[PDB]
C-alpha cells in the first residue's frame, strides 16, 4: 500500500492508529497505482457502522 | 387529547371539520403546507432520497 505522500506501507498495522489518505489510481507506466482488493466495498457498511458509533443512547 | 393520523388518500378531514363556531381547531397538514427540512434526515433516508436505486452506480 502506498500513501498519498509518496510513502509505502511496510506493516498493515498503522491503520489502527489513525486514518490515512492514499494516492489516486492511474495506469501510467512510470506512476502506476491500482485499486485495492477491498476498495469501496464497505461503503454502506461504513455508513451503517458510523451511524451505530455516533448514536449514544447505547 | 392528542391524536395523530397518517392517512394516505385522506378521508377523515370531513369527519372532524365541524363548524368554526364550535371552536375545534384542526391542524390539516397537507403536502402543500407540510414543512419537512431535508437536512434532518439520517444516513439511510438521505441515501435513499438522493443516491436513488435502479442502477449499479460507479
Amino acid at each position: 500500500p502506498k500513501l498519498s505522500n509518496g510513502e509505502l506501507v511496510e506493516n498493515r498495522q498503522i491503520y489502527f492508529n489513525e486514518k490515512l489518505e492514499f494516492t489516486s489510481s492511474n495506469t501510467s507506466k512510470a506512476t502506476k497505482a491500482s485499486n485495492g482488493p477491498f476498495n469501496g466495498e464497505f461503503n454502506r457498511f461504513l455508513s451503517r457502522f458510523e451511524t451505530k458509533l455516533t448514536d449514544k443512547r447505547l | 387529547s392528542h391524536i395523530i393520523i397518517f392517512d394516505i388518500h385522506s378521508e377523515y378531514k370531513s369527519a372532524f371539520e365541524i363548524d368554526k363556531n364550535e371552536d375545534f381547531n384542526l391542524n390539516y397538514l397537507d403536502v402543500e403546507k407540510l414543512k419537512l427540512p431535508y437536512w434532518l434526515m439520517n444516513s439511510e433516508e438521505l441515501e435513499t432520497l438522493f443516491i436513488e436505486s435502479n442502477e449499479q452506480n460507479s
